[PDB]
């Protein structure tokens, strides 16, 4: 029976992992758009006249 | 007009080309160099005007 406790346990926990390397994932493209963003603001209007 | 968007410098053109799966820009910038230094003043007084 243990390998079918362990079994589960597994399956939840990976489950779980998934889930949050997901939601990371859609952080970072979120951050990547900002980031670009300010990053077009900062060449733009520092170094020039807008 | 707006500055470092195609290129690093003044802007002149940009000719394109394809890629297997993408496109490349080729631009055409402008650049000085060979610099003096001078004297300047903002303004001329002549018969007080």
């Amino acid at each position: 029976e243990a390998e079918v406790q362990i079994d589960r346990l597994i399956t939840g926990r990976l489950q779980s992992l998934q889930t949050y390397v997901t939601q990371q994932l859609i952080r970072a493209a979120e951050i990547r758009a900002s980031a670009n963003l300010a990053a077009t603001k900062m060449s733009e209007c520092v170094l020039g006249q807008s | 007009k707006r500055v470092d968007f195609c290129g690093k410098g003044y802007h002149l053109m940009s000719f394109p080309q394809s890629a297997p799966h993408g496109v490349v820009f080729l631009h055409v910038t402008y650049v000085p160099a060979q610099e003096k230094n001078f004297t300047t003043a903002p303004a001329i007084c002549h018969d007080g005007k």
